[PDB]
């Protein structure tokens, strides 16, 4: 998920705006 | 733009950044 | 605990902070 | 709702805990 | 609530949240 | 003291009440 | 993304996330 | 300039770009 | 050094950034 | 007290390290 | 004052408190 | 560079002032 995505990988503002509603 | 590793507070920072308005979930169970 | 004044970045810290491992939803008005 | 109160007025870390998943 | 770690700064935010008006201490050398 | 109990090892929110005036 | 409102630090940390690695100038107004 | 655009109106993510090195 | 304008949790940050490992108190009026 | 000064007027770095312990 | 690691974010929070007005550069290549 | 001087090494609050613009 994000933390995987995000912290344990890494992520563009474009991957995280995945989690956006 | 870049990525970087966005973690705990910070990456829900960048959420908040990157969503504002349209809101956002972080759900780090997943 | 003490009522919280939080605006903008500030509430998703708080919600960062009250919710841990569970996440949280952000969900501003319009 | 809850981002709109905790800015405008206050809020309780009560209430904010309504908004873990 | 939840058991999280804080560390450094995100720690003296966190008692700031929850001691708020109170005030509090961070006395790291303890 | 307050970095061993939360930051070393892990505290609620309660426990950073321990650290309130 | 959508539009900011940042003011003080926050646009510093916007600007953080934004320049990742390559960085960044901070430079207000007088 | 962006400092101040960004704080007393809005700015987006693409005009703070500018500002990376 | 410049001078500062701190408001809330950003005052706390300072507090923070300044005193290091000597820690601080925080102490809000009322 | 330093945490109304600093936010209602201004304040330094010098008079926050009044508050360091 | 003191000495402490600040890094990502953190070390970014510390150029604005200290350069403020002045304006800084953040440039972590170097 | 300041990421060495500061992060991965430790710095001062007058070490940081070296780059103020
Ligand atoms: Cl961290
Ligand atoms: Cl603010
Ligand atoms: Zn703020
Ligand atoms: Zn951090």
């Amino acid at each position: 998920g994000i933390v995987e995505q995000c912290c344990t990988s890494i992520c563009s503002l474009y991957q995280l705006e995945n989690y956006c509603n | 733009f870049v990525n970087q590793h966005l973690c705990g507070s910070h990456l829900v920072e960048a959420l908040y950044l990157v969503c504002g308005e349209r809101g956002f979930f972080y759900t780090p169970k997943t």
